[PDB]
């Protein structure tokens, strides 16, 4: 029994975060070796102190010596903790429940379980754990909130509403000032659940409304409540009522476009240009400094003279104040109403420039030239884009914006090193501007100048995910370039030259290819950690009293692998895996470049998780097609082809091109898809390439070049 | 144009990628989550927006919708100050310099301050500004009417003087509609389209562009 005492002191010590002192006692019990839970605790101790390799050995040991599956409650608990630290959440759940199954009396295990179960998406079992914890501790509000949330997440909306109603009763008199916020949030959260449940039912919606009216005095989220109130009125067909609320929202934030468009709908004028013109003239008086009353009409006016005047009134005052974003502010009009707005703004701004003296009106002068440069760049008139930016730079060469734009021009011309160099002049203006430092880093990576990019970024001497993905793409381009130099490199005195060179470029090719795969693979690791970042919040949001924000976080978690950076890494990385699959017939990532399962490697690291979360109306079907095509699942290839047509029609060149590749088993992209499947489908191949080049004529230099090098290698 | 709205967790990846930080990426992400999930009504963002009429950049929330500024806000939750009056803290006010001269920093701050008073009954907000930049000084002291209490010497990590500033929060003063003119306002009751059908000759004249053929 002397051992159990030592062990228990150790246990206490571990709990007091005194790991080294705890280990001493264990090393002693073990020096005397059969001890299962002194093995486990030592495992946990080694982990707590950095000895991760040894920790695993001791844990694995303890678990082998547990054939009976019946270990002690304390041993089970210790393993539960260890598994949670190493992020074996399913394993942690088994051990924590084993602890209870073997007679543990620690009710806190249920709280630990609820967190883990929520984290792995097992909300049915998480709900069970919340019920078990709640009944042990009916006096803590956080347990009622978590129970209600767990209920709502399982679809038991009425139950969740009933749970929240119950606590309201308990608290009816005992809401301290310290508790008013949580109370406010729980009231709004209950309204949310009632609102969803009500669907389009008029009587139900009418009850959601009265509830909302009753809680208002106790709800501090006035924005949330007014938005809910307006939406209810809309669904009730009480439009005048909704319009009052929207006007109330606009008054609270006249800089939010969304409320103005909803106001139009609630007045029934969304299609009435004259009445909208009246509405915005009226709102403009209330909110003369705000964008929406001034900008929304630019969006619908059809009379040329009228549109021209309102455009002038919007743009000219910004040029006068020297606003760098003037063009950015109207760009959506150039995008959506090009033929209409573009020639009007061209005249307005050229005429304005005409009346400016560079010496007496220098600010309007340079910023007007800046606007015009963007104007002409957007319309693809490069000489004019250059001339206007040059006029601005010649006048005032100390404004970094002028370099950013000059760089963008050259980037569109496809001169990537030059573009980077120009930005780097802008950077020298203010070496403390982090934002310019970052754009410069990016531009050098786009030029494949990794050394210079790393050097520039090292001024603030940690890897950012955006940097890592840009670096991956650079390595991939460098890979393609080295391979091309190797293929083009394929008497006896200089047959010593080509011999060593081949050997050099064979090395670099492997280096770069491996480095590209390693960099891409780091992106899913970032996103998996973002997913894991939810762990603390299952409990914390309940304690803090922010159930609505918690539910928004769960929706964010379920969309992580559909996010832009993750999807970008997945699509680029697929180029490599698909290739390795076809052609098939760790500081530098060589182990990744020599895999026997490129397709299982892709699916496991990237594609599966994206596939589980993506909405059907956002799916890349071409990717699915190409992926399943190499998986031998041609059934899914048909599904993909069909579901593709059912969204873009069958006129698409890519649509035609795809169908053929399956059957066998002008429009630029279509011709290209065929090309990368020329070894499986019998094409002209050489007459296809000449086709692809004739199509390149119109596009800007950058697009021409990128295709010629990295798409038609 | 630029839109101003409440921050949501859907904004945080873009906030993270909008600037280089000294802390590690996962630390920042957890930090952003801590803010937005603790004070989900206090923080605001400024974004571009497109309206109804391929190297995906990390600061786009949606096509045509780019994050260009935000204000990240919290209430006091230091255990060592559990008996002090509720006060607000501006953790971060960050606006792309290229989007300057559009009032963005002021609009974000004004929404932040009002939300602090209305949602959290915060009594004051306290903050410091580098003695270096007058733009920040002008923003807080002049535009936003913060009191300059004192100058804390060698306050910053690199040894720069700081201005100590404080603003007492009063809901009636923070009301956004107080700052729409440099003064008609919506009475939230009258008909907005009332003008269109008035029959007075001067009405017919000024309201010319509203009469169609
Ligand atoms: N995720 C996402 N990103 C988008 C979207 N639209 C544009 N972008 C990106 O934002 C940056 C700005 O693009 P543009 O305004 O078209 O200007 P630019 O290409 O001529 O520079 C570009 O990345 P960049 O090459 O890094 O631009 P830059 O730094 O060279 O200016 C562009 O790819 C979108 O809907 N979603």
């Amino acid at each position: 029994k002397k051992e159990n005492d030592q062990f228990l002191e150790a246990l206490k010590l571990y709990e007091g975060k005194q790991y080294k002192k705890s280990l001493k006692l264990l090393d002693a019990i073990l020096k005397k070796g059969s001890h299962v839970d002194s093995l486990a605790l030592k495992g946990l101790d080694l982990y707590s102190v950095g000895e991760k390799d040894d920790a695993a050995s001791y844990v694995a040991n303890a678990i082998r010596k547990i054939e009976g599956a019946s270990a002690s409650p304390i041993c089970c608990h210790v393993l539960g903790i260890y598994m949670r630290n190493t992020k074996e959440y399913k394993e942690s759940i088994k051990w924590f429940t084993a602890a209870l199954n073997n007679g543990s009396t620690n009710k806190q295990i249920y709280r630990d379980l609820a967190t883990l179960q929520s984290q792995i998406g097992d909300f049915k079992n998480a709900l069970v754990s919340r019920k078990k914890y709640w009944e042990a501790f009916l006096g803590y509000r956080a347990n009622w909130t978590s129970l209600a949330v767990a209920q709502d997440v399982n679809g038991e909306r009425q139950q969740a509403i009933n749970t929240l109603s119950q606590f309201e009763k308990l608290a009816e008199g005992k809401i301290s000032d310290s508790e008013k916020y949580e109370h406010s949030e729980c009231l709004m959260y209950k309204n949310d659940i009632m609102y969803k449940a009500a669907s389009d039912n008029q009587d139900k919606l009418q009850n959601v409304l009265k509830h909302l009216n009753d809680i208002e005095p106790c709800v501090f989220d006035k924005f949330g409540l007014l938005e809910r109130k307006a939406t209810i009125y809309m669904k009730l067909g009480q439009l005048k009522d909704a319009s009052i609320v929207y006007r109330t929202l606009i008054k609270r934030n006249p800089d939010n476009f969304k409320y103005y468009k909803l106001l139009e709908v609630s007045l029934g004028i969304q299609g009435d240009n004259k009445l909208k013109k009246a509405l915005y003239g009226k709102l403009e008086q209330f909110y003369p400094r705000c964008e929406p009353p001034k900008f929304i009409p630019l969006t619908f006016l059809q009379d040329k003279e009228e549109l021209s005047k309102k455009l002038r009134e919007y743009v000219l005052p910004q040029l006068e104040r020297g606003v760098p974003a003037t063009f950015s502010n109207v760009k959506p009009l150039y995008q959506r109403r090009k033929s209409k707005v573009s020639p009007l703004l061209e005249k307005i701004v050229l005429d304005y420039l005409s009346g400016l003296d560079p010496t007496q009106d220098p600010i309007p002068f340079i910023w007007t030239n800046y606007y015009l440069s963007q104007h002409f760049l957007f319309l693809k008139d490069f000489p004019k884009a250059q001339e206007y930016i040059d006029a601005a730079l010649d006048h005032t060469p100390t404004l970094v914006e002028f370099y950013i734009l000059k760089a963008r021009i050259l980037k569109h011309l496809g001169l990537m090193d030059t573009a980077a160099g120009i930005l780097e002049e802008g950077r020298q203006l203010d070496l403390q501007d982090r934002f310019i430092n970052c754009k410069t880093v990016k531009y050098f990576l786009r030029a494949n100048n990794i050394d210079k990019a790393v050097e520039v970024a090292s001024l603030f001497t940690v890897e950012a995910s955006w940097f890592i993905v840009e670096q991956a793409e650079a390595y991939y381009r460098l890979y393609l370039d080295r391979k091309k130099k190797l293929d083009d490199l394929a008497e006896s005195d200089k047959s010593e030259q080509i011999a060593n060179d081949i050997k050099e470029n064979q090395w670099l090719v492997r280096k770069y290819k491996g480095l590209a795969l390693k960099r891409f693979n780091a992106i899913p690791k970032f996103y998996k950690q973002f997913e894991d970042d939810q762990l603390d919040f299952h409990s914390y949001c309940m304690r803090k009293g922010t159930p609505r924000a918690y539910l928004e976080m769960l929706e964010w978690g379920k969309a992580l692998y559909t996010k832009p950076m993750y999807v970008r890494a997945m699509k680029e990385a697929s180029k490599l895996y698909f290739q390795m699959h076809d052609d098939r017939l760790d500081v530098f990532g060589e182990k990744l470049i020599e895999t026997s399962t490129p397709m299982e490697d892709f699916a496991t690291e990237f594609y599966n998780n994206y596939s589980m979360q993506v909405r059907e109306d956002e799916r890349d079907y071409i990717l699915d097609f190409e992926f399943n095509y190499r998986i031998g699942k041609l059934a899914l290839c048909f599904a993909s082809l069909n579901k593709f047509a059912k969204r873009f029609g069958t006129t698409s060149g890519l649509f035609g091109s795809m169908a053929i590749v399956l059957l066998h088993a002008n429009d630029i992209n279509g011709l290209l898809f065929l090309y990368r499947y020329r070894d499986d489908v019998p094409i002209g191949s050489s007459n296809l390439k000449e086709m692809i080049i004739s199509s390149l004529s119109p596009l800007e230099p950058h697009s021409q070049n990128e295709i010629l090098q990295y798409y038609l290698y | 144009p630029i839109n101003i709205r409440r921050a949501t967790i859907n904004d945080i990846i873009c906030m993270q990628n909008a600037n280089l930080h000294n802390l590690p990426e996962n630390y920042m992400m957890k930090y952003y989550m801590y803010h937005i999930l603790s004070w989900p009504e206090a923080s605001f963002v400024a974004t571009t927006t497109t309206l109804d009429c391929i190297k995906l950049d990390p600061t786009y929330l949606a096509p045509g919708e780019k994050l260009v500024g935000y204000v990240l806000v919290k209430m006091n939750d230091d255990p060592d100050q559990q008996n002090e009056p509720p006060n607000g803290h501006i953790t971060s006010l960050s606006v792309m310099r290229t989007y300057r001269r559009m009032g963005i920093a002021e609009n974000l701050m004004r929404q932040a301050l009002f939300a602090l008073r209305e949602v959290h009954q915060a009594e004051y907000v306290s903050l410091h500004v580098r003695q270096s930049n007058r733009a920040a000084l002008h923003l807080y002291r002049d535009t936003l009417a913060f009191e300059v209490l004192s100058i804390e010497k060698s306050y910053y990590q690199d040894g720069e003087d700081a201005y100590a500033m404080k603003k007492v929060l009063k809901l009636e003063e923070l009301q956004i509609s107080n700052f729409t003119h440099r003064k008609l306002e919506d009475d939230l009751e009258s008909d907005l389209l009332e003008d269109i059908i008035k029959q007075g000759v001067n009405d017919i004249i000024v309201e010319q562009k509203l009469i169609s053929e």
